[PDB]
């Protein structure tokens, strides 16, 4: 819902984009941070409190 | 039929009989890899829908 229109960005831009889930509790993003470690990218946005 | 889930309190009284979205999430996610289709769009009615 914060994000929505970046899911439309798509619809009108050459953007690419690579979304990700935060399942809950602090202890599951160490699988996303080691993914993250195999899959080579430099730009990144934290949608959190 | 589907109800936001409480996600801040726990309550045992939710009886839906409507069909999880992490079921037929997983299910067209099965019949888009058995097709194996590299090239894939998808449009979506709203935020809603995500």
């Amino acid at each position: 819902i914060r994000l929505q229109e970046l899911i439309k960005a798509p619809s009108r831009y050459n953007i690419k984009i690579k979304i990700r889930q935060l399942p809950p509790a602090n202890k599951d993003a160490k699988p996303l941070l080691k993914e993250m470690k195999k899959s080579k990218e430099f730009y990144v946005i934290f949608d959190c409190s | 039929r589907w109800k936001h889930p409480s996600v801040d309190s726990r309550d045992l009284f939710y009886i839906n009989l409507y069909p999880d979205y992490a079921a037929i999430s997983r299910a067209v996610l099965d019949l888009v890899l058995y097709y194996n289709w590299k090239t894939v769009t998808v449009v979506y009615e709203d935020s809603t829908g995500l």
